RNA sequence: AUGAGCAGGGUGAAGGUGUGGUAAGACGCACUGGAGGCCCGAACCAGGACACGUUGAAAAGUGUUUGGAUGACUUGUGGA
RNA sequence: UAUGAGUAGCGCAAGAUAAGUGAGAAUCUUAUCCACCGUAAGACUAAGGUUUCCAGGGGAAGGCUCGUCCGCCCUGGGUUAGUCGGGACCUAAGGCGAGGCCGAAAGGCGUAGUCGAUGGACAACUGGUUGAUAUUCCAGUACUAGAUAUGAUCGUGAUGGAGGGACGCAGUAGGCUAAGAGAUGCCAGUUAAUGGAUCCUGGUCUAAGCAGUGAGGUGUGAGAUGUGUCAAAUGCAUUUCUCUCUAACAUUGAGCUGUGAUGGGGAAGCAACUACGGUUGCGAACUCUCUGAUGUCACACUGCCAAGAAAAGCUUCUAGCGUAAAGUCAUAUCUACCCGUACCGCAAACCGACACAGGUAGUCGAGGCGAGUAGCCUCAGGUGAUCGAGAGAACUCUCGUUAAGGAACUCGGCAAAAUAGCCCCGUAACUUCGGGAGAAGGGGUGCUGGUGUAAAAGCCAGCCGCAGUGAAUAGGCCCAAGCAACUGUUUAUCAAAAACACAGCUCUCUGCUAAACCGCAAGGUGAUGUAUAGGGGGUGACGCCUGCCCGGUGCUGGAAGGU
């Protein structure tokens, strides 16, 4: 039937963009791992 | 003072040069009243004003990797009459 | 007052009726400004908070004279409106001003009866005098222990309020269930009684009217997990006999009472 | 929270009105009149049964029936 | 790398021939017929998709087969705004939150404030136009806002103060109109095979302005005390009256009437030449009748209770106002930003790993019957949905039949059957008096002329019929019992029920900075609530009834003593 992400351009923001990642001090954290990892992007 | 990047020479463009009015890029940051009294400076041309239409970046594959290909502002110079077209 | 439904379907059984038939025409007025506001329960916090609720309309309320702490005026009522909130009635207000105040209406006043207090007023229905000056044995309301601050206390939706007596400082009142406090005696008090009083008997048949009251429904606590409640579910409709069942929270209901004896309080009681 | 709707068609209350009804009401029959977890039935939303398939079109269906169908509806939007 | 195995499948619907194309055609292209959908399988538009669009070229893979074709690949173009949607306006729900609050810390709360549209504010609409963009390009008309150019004159009049915007649902009536039917009228063909003429396009105008109107609401005003509008106010509502409630007047208003605007639109066709494909140019009337909406006025009205956003744009008032061209109108000509604009979008681009048999806003949505957006066949429109040929095995599954008999089959009439439309008769039982109930059961139903039906059935006779809602589409009924009152809800990936819930009824707790609850606290809910309210427990309408036992437990209360 109905599957789960259907997404808008809201929806795939809004959880997962630079100040809501950046925000908390915290998501911010494991974007800094993401950044000492490196991998193809960060925010997304 | 001179930011107009370039022309652009379509089939349109003949349209455009019957229409007096043209195609011209510059640079991204930019407004159309600002090139548009550039293109008044530069040109002695009497404009009307300039649509609005920009360019997505094309990012296809060109080479063995992804061809990045970037967009540019396609400005459609919508001139008055009785002024100097420019045939170029 | 109360009508009835003529029992023409099921679930339109028994549709114990309104009977309004009594409160102004309709369309309260604009400036009554106040902003609606549903919690849901659900707090700061906002898991829930607070149990079964919710589901009633954008409830546009209104400042009524909660104080009424204004002075020998030709205080004059206008109109008795209904209420969505509360269970009395309502009532405009103008003043000399020009003003737009407003009051929990009563049982038999009207329109232009434009009783008022300085305490200057005497006993008739409507007068925000303190029972410093109100005598003995009276059936009041709006009586609230912090002066210059109105309805917090038994101003009250229903039946109005009654009192016995006072003595010094306070005043001995009782309330309703044979419960008295002695309040401070110059505070505010009106005179009078409750808007409507058959405003507890009207049975009402869909769970979904009830839910246009704004309630989602209340489960039992029975066929509840062991998880859910101490109603410990199992074979059938079984009996409870765990020691006088309780909440799903953690602290026996039925009996006790939890007074809160160490309070800013207990010196102004009744027996009870 | 803001919005979107939810074809049609019956049903007929209450209410109101008027005269025979009445000292006066209760009554009589009209007239409105539709309120209604009303009914039938569309979209719509479900899934009761049955057949098909079930390494399947398909990580949960099809097809035929079935229910609700102005509500505790359905559901957009954007949130907690 | 086998194997199974050249087997399953080849992903829900029909094309057909001729001709082209090429090297090679079933599957590419055209022609010509057929066919299908058509309250859609059309068009347009959200989110989404992120260039998939188109042009040209090619066919390594991809296309479930082929393949010259392509959403495949290379190359190149393609999206245009003062008015369209957003932002440069406001603001809900909410989020962030300097101040502050508390907290090992991080934090979490939160006043001011700040953003946050799905909302509320506001100027442009007709015609043409490509391969593709059109409300965007341009012809015509605007209007909005500003500018500088220019006779004002004391004027503006605020964050204040008002007003206003500004709102629930149902239902009826019109009013007009889209939209459709019929003829007038215009254009082209008297068809070829009995007959012998009637055949199908015809059928315009945009908003803004200018002026009114379907009409609607709406009561108006005047004076005085202002008592206030945190200051002031002439603005506001009410103290008190002169009235006078014609509703004049304040206040909105569909459409229409002209104008706007004689705007090119418009076919058979005609020429011309551009392949003569096509393009250019030229060319007709532009009538009325009838239906007429759920669109429209407009939540206008009526009515009923679950009693029904927000601020801001806007008006008025003055505090101020060099008020001296700030203002201000004429006047003149320019300007009017940034982003988005292509295509698809019930879908081969979305989300279902896929060219998938799902899901997916919303708005329109033809006629003919037909209450009907249900059917059914054809509008407009779009489509042939992707491996085929043979042969008609058995078997498997979807379909149609069936003597005679019926449920004897089975645990079980399970499935199928059969009935149903519309009208008109008629309708038991109990009932909580509504219902039951479409009870049941019955009848009719086609056509021809009358006459009466057009507003309108019934009549008469006839013609027929196997069959007359000729097919489609649309109840099997009854008796009885148990459970549950009922409607709702219920395990999506099994189970819809007696399960839940529900009004109801019962008890108990809570006098308020509630109780209770959440959080360390702070803060907040409870609720701008006040014992008819809130919380917990039971039971689940209505009718009857709820008996006994305080030994024990728990609870409550009391204090003598023990501890």
């Amino acid at each position: 039937m109905k599957r789960t992400y259907q997404p808008h351009k809201k929806s795939r923001k809004t959880t997962h963009g630079f100040r809501s990642r950046m925000a908390t001090k915290n998501g911010r954290r494991v974007l800094a791992a993401r950044r000492r990892k490196g991998r193809a992007s960060l925010t997304v | 003072y001179d930011i107009i990047r370039k022309p652009i020479i379509t089939e349109a463009s003949m349209a455009a040069m019957d229409q007096k009015k043209y195609t011209f890029e510059v640079d991204s940051r930019a407004h159309k009243l600002l090139i548009k009294q550039a293109v008044e400076a530069v040109f002695d041309v009497k404009v009307a004003s300039v649509n609005t239409i920009s360019v997505k970046p094309k990012s296809k594959r060109v080479g063995k990797y992804t061809g990045t290909k970037s967009g540019y502002k396609k400005a459609i110079v919508t001139l008055t009459e009785d002024s100097k077209t420019i045939e170029i | 007052g109360i009508k009835v439904y003529k029992p023409t379907t099921n679930g339109r059984r028994n549709m114990t009726g309104s009977d309004f038939a009594e409160i102004t025409t309709s369309t309260p007025e604009k400036s009554l400004l106040v902003s609606m506001s549903k919690t849901a329960g659900r707090n700061n916090t906002g898991r829930i908070t607070v149990r079964h609720h919710g589901g009633g309309h954008k409830r546009k309320y209104r400042m009524i004279d909660f104080k009424r702490t204004t002075d020998n005026v030709v205080a004059k009522v206008a109109t008795i409106e209904y209420d969505p909130n509360r269970t009395a009635n309502i009532a405009l207000i103008v003043y000399a001003n020009g003003v737009k105040s407003y009051i929990l209406a009563a049982k038999g006043l009207e329109v232009g009866m434009t009783v008022v207090s300085g305490p200057d007023a005497d006993i008739k229905v409507g007068n925000a005098l303190p029972l410093a000056n109100i005598p003995v044995g009276t059936l009041i309301h709006n009586i609230e222990l912090k002066p210059g601050k109105g309805g917090q206390l038994v101003r009250s939706a229903g039946a109005s309020a009654q009192v016995l007596g006072s003595e010094g400082k306070y005043t001995l009142v009782r309330l309703q269930s044979g419960e008295v406090r002695m309040i401070l005696s110059t505070c505010r008090a009106t005179i009078g009684v409750v808007g409507n009083e058959q405003q507890s008997l009207i049975n009402l048949g869909k769970a979904g009217r009830t839910r246009h009251m704004g309630i989602r429904p209340t489960v039992r606590g029975s066929v509840m997990n062991p998880n859910d409640h101490p109603h410990g579910g199992g074979e059938g409709r079984q009996p409870v006999g765990r020691k006088s069942p309780m909440t799903p929270w953690g602290k026996p209901a039925l009996g006790l009472k939890t007074r809160n004896k160490k309070a800013k309080s207990s010196k102004l009681i009744v027996r009870r």
